[PDB]
């Protein structure tokens, strides 16, 4: 047994055997012979105020939904609700801070079949503050912990918080070493965030049952506050992965982080599934599903059963309905290729995402891979640099991008476009600019560092660059463009012999 | 369980003591592992044997642990109408929402005899609780049909949702179809009708204890089987069977199936029905009594016991379950307006005020019955009934003694024709003071009541004497316009007592 202190005062923390838990009336006195729990010295026996009977309390206190808390209750109670009176008899409500609350949040109550869990409703979703307690009324009369003959229940020196799980909390993968956990309310974490207290707070396991350990290295805040994004050096994904809130929180909690309270761990462990990160359209006819992992198609994919997995959409969100013509797995198992009628079957801005509670795509497999799922927000098209990229001039070259685009001020061009040589070597790039067309654009690369031969491509990470929305933004291309020759003009250099400017050798 | 073991998706431990009885076969390689009796399976379960076991063994080695994923096959295949198949599943199943008859036929196969030759199928629909598949036949049935699921067929998988299990595969033999039950109704209190989409065979000199020994009958929740065979089992019109029960050998909500492997009755000479527990839909028999206990409600003493939704019902809910149907055998509309069942015995409804009762009508209940349950349980067998109606038969409702020198007595229906003479004065009532306590009697003019003159004056004692109706008594007969209308009045289940009406005070 272990000694524990706050405000009331210094207590004694004891423990029963599994075999033997408590029953009413039994008392507690000091053994003869004791040695280690001391005061400034050990503890006489044998006064009468050495024993003490022992008198009840309740176990434990959880929100398990929106508008429901369980009371679970350290023996079997004899007690009879009928109306809002009852409750307030027994439960007296508070909040953080040990404030008081003007009007009580109950409506009614319900002793469970075997009288070890009471439910309690409130009136409405917006009665739990955050942060707010639970206990019993000072001499209530009602409760009873033996039958009608037994002792009554007690108040408790101090209030004891009402803990929240996260129901309806569903794990899914965003990005090959990215994963989504959504809670049900407004959620904190302490502002200085290290790994510990990242993987102290969730957990992670493979296929077999066999905890991962220690996979976070960091984690942050949903754009909506309701759910952590939690993030690994490698991927590391399976079929069969399960999330859920460790035993030892002490990060997540609801509302604010100096008053909340931490979130307790889910009845059931969630399943990770896979979704689409990103859609990069590479030719003016064919759409690349970017893939998070190993998928797995129809052994044959025809058109009614890829459209049963798609759903096309314009920018203000109406669906299209003309645009598959096939669909083909790709090599590498990370991308699918959709084909197109036409190239009129895109406009800018489009979006892309997966139809719910379908059976086609799936993780590494047709058979038993979970399916992919769709996501919060539809995915958005970016559309990949693969226009014509002419060269007018030994600094300057020409990219017709087909659409209506516009393009950030003052941004720095090295993250935005660059050019590849043989071998995959990157150069270096000056400045660069957008035409007043809304399509045309011009890079301006070092002089001499082009030979020809090479071909541009956009930077990794780039955010300058985007559609006319200003919310889509290009990507690199697998080839970039072979950058083609173009001449500038001819001197008069006498009679018979011209020289022509070629650009290049 | 010391050597193999079964683990569900992300379980950190095995399930305890799942295998009865691990046992071999075939050529010493069937590894034909019995589970529980009402063992319960996974979606996803892992097969695997644990870390260096020892009690299988091969040659000099032993099976070290590497684990396999279990897949599902199918259980069983009935032939329940002319063109519909219920194939069993082991466990629960699921097929993906849109599921026309192409993918039906895309993932099973239903070939000739001694062929592997694809027979063509309309459509397929999963089944409510989702245990079995329903399969409409295209063409017509011959003994030695056989179904199996094609091989790479992903669209059929078990557990609730499609997006997470495995996918059923063929067994090396396939499913041998074989009709059954289509449905059956109570007939009388002792019989039943039985309907097949098939031609059958008489056990030539049949004899009484074989009868049972093909079929069985069921308890409620179809475990237990009554003990005492039945006396007869024949063939009748429309592909039917007919099974003639002992006296007070029939439960309320009991099954009736064959038993597994029958050989008594063979379709064709070639091919006998299979198991299939059956219900048993009740109706009114003989036994009901119905009586007019006052000119605007009705009473009726049901045979078994009954069950309606809440206690009260509006009026769609007994116009739905229940008719008032002429003497000539229409039915008039919206009769009742409210109905109830107390005690699950005694059903009482309500003529509405735009309803009204005539002569001669009958209370039967509705073809299409959707709401009547023929069991205390809120789902059980219903009612569904269109021959033989209950006559309803009226009687008295009130009396007083309107001096110490008369009586009078008020009807629940008229009896305005002119057959009233002077024998229902003495014959149609009787009062237990007097053999003959009337002289004369005379009817009212819409012939509601009757005033009889006493025989001596003050025989009658207030508050103490009762006045009945005479069993089986024959002057007194309702208003009817023929013989086959009008129903003899009848006593009440209590006697009443005349009570003087005079001036209080």
């Amino acid at each position: 047994c272990t000694v524990a202190s706050d405000a009331t005062g210094y207590y004694l923390v004891v423990t029963l055997a599994a075999g033997t838990p408590f029953v009413s009336g039994d008392e507690v006195l000091i053994k003869s012979g004791n040695t280690a729990l001391v005061g400034s010295i050990a503890y006489a026996s044998g006064a009468a105020g050495a024993t003490k009977p022992i008198y009840a309390n309740f176990d434990d206190a959880i929100l398990t939904a929106p508008t429901t808390v369980l009371v679970t209750m350290a023996a079997v109670t004899t007690v009879s609700f009928t109306s809002k009176a009852d409750c307030d008899a027994v439960f007296v409500f508070s909040g953080a801070g040990n404030t008081t609350k003007t009007t009580s949040p109950i409506a009614s109550c319900a002793l469970a079949p075997d009288g070890l869990s009471v439910t309690i409703t409130l009136s409405s979703a917006d009665a739990y503050v955050p942060g707010d307690a639970i206990n019993v009324v000072k001499d209530q009369t009602s409760a009873k912990v033996g039958g009608v003959g037994g002792t009554n229940l007690v108040p408790y020196p101090t209030a004891t918080t009402i803990s929240p799980r996260p129901f309806g909390a569903k794990a899914t993968l965003v990005a090959p070493t990215s994963v989504a956990f959504s809670l049900p309310a407004v959620s904190s974490l302490p502002a200085a965030t290290a790994a510990a207290d990242c993987n102290a707070a969730v957990r992670y396991t493979d296929v077999a049952g066999v905890d991962a350990v220690n996979p976070f290295t960091s984690c942050a805040l949903t754009p909506d506050t309701k759910g952590v994004v939690l993030n690994t050096a490698s991927p590391i994904y399976k079929a069969g992965d399960v999330m859920n809130i460790k035993s030892g929180n002490a990060a997540v909690r609801w509302g604010p982080q100096a008053s909340g309270a931490a979130y307790y761990p889910a009845a059931a462990d969630v399943p990770v599934f896979a979704t689409v990160a990103t859609a990069t359209l590479v030719d003016p006819s064919t759409v690349v599903l970017n893939l998070p992992t190993v998928s797995a198609i129809p052994d044959n994919f025809t058109v009614p059963d890829c459209l049963r997995a798609i759903e096309f959409k314009t920018a203000a969100g109406v669906t299209k309905n003309g645009t598959v013509a096939s669909c083909m797995l790709m090599p590498d198992r990370l991308g699918l290729q959709v084909k197109l009628l036409s190239a009129g079957n895109f406009s800018a801005g489009d979006t892309v995402n997966i139809k719910p509670e379908q059976a086609e795509l799936r993780s590494s497999a047709l058979a038993t891979g979970p399916s992919y799922v769709p996501k919060l927000a539809a995915q958005v098209v970016n559309p990949a640099l693969f226009a014509n990229a002419n060269l007018t001039s030994a600094t300057a070259i020409t990219v017709r991008l087909p659409f209506a685009s516009a393009l950030a001020t003052g941004a720095d061009c090295k993250a935005v476009l660059a050019l590849l040589g043989a071998g995959g070597v990157a150069k270096n790039v000056s400045s660069c600019s957008l035409g007043a067309d809304g399509v045309t654009l011009a890079v301006t690369i070092p002089a001499a560092s082009f030979v020809g031969g090479d071909v541009l491509n956009i930077v990794p990470g780039q955010r300058a660059l985007t559609l006319a929305d200003g919310t889509t933004a290009y990507v690199p291309s697998k080839a970039g463009v072979l950058v083609t020759p173009n001449i500038v003009s001819a001197t008069l250099t006498n009679a018979t012999i011209v020289t022509v400017a070629l650009p290049t050798a | 369980n010391g050597a193999f073991e079964l683990r569900a998706a992300g379980s950190s431990a095995s399930k305890s003591s799942p295998f009865s009885a691990c046992a071999l076969a075939s050529n010493n390689t069937a590894l034909v592992l019995t589970l529980a009796s009402a063992s319960t399976y996974t979606a996803g379960d892992i097969f695997n044997v644990k870390s260096g076991q020892s009690l299988l063994q091969v040659g000099s080695t032993a099976y070290v642990p590497q684990a396999v994923s279990v897949l599902p096959t199918l259980s069983t295949a009935i032939l329940v109408a002319a063109s519909v198949v219920r194939v069993g599943l082991p466990v629960v199943s699921s097929i993906p929402a849109p599921y026309s008859a192409d993918d039906c036929a895309r993932s099973v196969i239903i070939a000739a005899a001694n062929s592997t030759a694809a027979k063509a199928i309309s459509g397929c629909v999963l089944s409510a609780d989702g245990k079995a598949l329903l399969v409409t036949l295209g063409a017509a049935y011959a003994a030695g049909d056989t179904v199996n699921v094609r091989t790479g067929q992903w669209q059929l998988r078990a557990g609730a949702s499609v997006t997470l299990g495995p996918n059923y595969i063929a067994a090396s033999t396939p499913v041998a179809i074989v009709p059954g039950f289509s449905s059956a109704v109570l007939t009388s209190a002792t019989q039943v009708t039985v309907q097949l989409p098939l031609a059958s065979a008489l056990p030539a000199t049949i004899s009484a204890s074989e009868c049972g020994d093909a079929f069985d009958l069921l308890d409620a929740s179809g475990t237990t089987s009554r003990v005492s065979p039945w006396t007869g089992c024949s063939i009748g019109s429309n592909n039917t069977l007919v099974l003639n029960m002992t006296a007070g050998i029939y439960v309320v909500g009991d099954q009736v199936t064959p038993k597994s492997g029958q050989t008594k009755l063979t379709f064709a000479n070639t091919t006998a029905y299979g198991v299939l527990l059956t219900p048993i839909n009740p109706i009114l028999t003989a036994a009901t009594t119905a009586m007019l206990t006052a000119s605007s409600t009705i009473v009726v003493a049901l045979p078994y016991a009954a069950n309606l939704p809440a206690s009260t019902n509006n009026g769609t809910v007994c116009n739905a379950a229940f008719d008032l149907v002429s003497a000539a055998g229409a039915s008039r509309t919206a009769p009742f307006s409210a109905c109830s069942i107390s005690g699950g015995t005694t059903l009482t409804l309500t003529i509405a005020s735009t309803a009204s009762y005539t002569a001669g009508d009958r209370i039967n209940v509705k073809s299409g019955n959707s709401a009547f349950l023929g069991s205390l349980s809120a789902s059980g067998p219903a009612f569904v009934h269109a021959g033989t109606a209950i006559v309803i038969t009226p009687t008295v409702v009130s009396t007083a003694l309107i001096s110490n020198t008369n009586v009078f007595v008020s009807l629940s229906a008229p009896t305005s024709a002119s057959a009233f003479n002077q024998s229902i004065c003495n014959g149609a009532f009787d009062v237990s003071g007097l053999a003959t306590p009337f002289t004369n009697c005379t009817l009212s003019a819409d012939g509601t009541g009757i005033s009889f003159l006493l025989a001596s004056a003050g025989s009658v004692t207030s508050g103490v004497t009762t006045i009945n109706v005479k069993s089986s008594q024959l002057f007194l007969l309702a208003a009817g316009s023929g013989s086959s209308d009008s129903p003899a009045f009848v006593p009440r289940g209590s006697a009443l007592t005349i009570s003087e009406a005079k001036l209080a005070g």
